[PDB]
């Protein structure tokens, strides 16, 4: 333990170099589809019916 | 509208003389998405109940 601190907040400041780069993408980009039905209940059921 | 309809079949049946009858669940009521998504209904519950 204790290398976890120290391994997370390398990561929040290197997404943060990806904020102006990125143009297009939407909330549940890159996302499984059984973990968006807490998300977005009424968008998990419409893809079950496509 | 909801898609459930045995309360109200029941309700016609009881009104034109029917007697003694047999129930066969299949299932409980699914809950709304929204106010324009009603639940679905499945092949596969209707046929395991015959």
């Amino acid at each position: 333990f204790a290398n976890i601190g120290t391994r997370l907040d390398d990561i929040i400041a290197a997404v943060s170099a990806a904020e102006p780069i990125d143009v297009n993408n939407g909330k549940l980009n890159g996302r499984l589809l059984s973990d968006i039905e807490p998300l977005d209940n009424a968008t998990y059921n419409t893809i079950l019916l496509e | 509208k909801s898609p459930y309809l045995m309360f109200y079949s029941l309700q016609m049946y009881f009104a034109n003389g029917g007697g003694p009858c047999y129930i066969v669940s299949t299932g409980v009521y699914d809950d709304w998405s929204d106010s324009e998504t009603p639940p679905t209904i499945n092949f596969s519950d209707l046929e395991s109940g015959l």
